[PDB]
């Protein structure tokens, strides 16, 4: 019943919920994975295709 | 087939990083409300056993 | 695991949250009867005397 | 003693009624979570018998 509204009363509310240094990191190689692995799809498809 | 199976698992999840943004209030908040959530539902899960 | 992301996700949250009328009433009726029941409280402690 | 078992009922709600303010997204957000929370606990309880 309370914890959330203890939580809007910490700090600031201006630097709370700031991502770590690591998650940005693991945002960029899971876009990078995510790219190249549909361009492999990409080329698999025109391969069949001829 | 592979392929197809990791861009199915990666896929639900970098939904958020293609539209990550450095100033975004609402994702911010979700992601507060989900963890506030999820930590009340664990808490209570792991002391009654339920 | 997604309901409380598809509400949130829906626009303008504050015609979504909206308290009915009846609320927006009775939460004035119990600030007037807290402030009342405070009066008639002092009052008595200082007749007492 | 009738009076401060009446002033001891109430306080408890008093003290939320009287920080109402109508630009307060937070309290929106409380509520929505708690609302959010209750539904999801009947649910469960009228389907599992948690």
């Amino acid at each position: 019943s309370e914890l959330l509204a203890n939580l809007y009363s910490c700090g600031d509310q201006n630097t709370l919920m700031e991502e770590s240094a690591e998650q940005a990191q693991r945002r960029d190689e899971m876009l990078r994975m995510y790219h190249a692995l549909k361009e492999a799809l990409s080329i698999i498809g025109n391969i069949n295709t001829t | 087939n592979k392929l197809q199976s990791q861009l199915l698992s990666i896929e639900k999840e970098v939904e958020e990083y293609k539209n990550f943004r450095p100033d975004d209030p609402a994702r911010k908040t979700k992601a507060l409300l989900q963890m506030v959530q999820q930590f009340a539902v664990d808490f209570e899960k792991r002391i009654e056993g339920s």
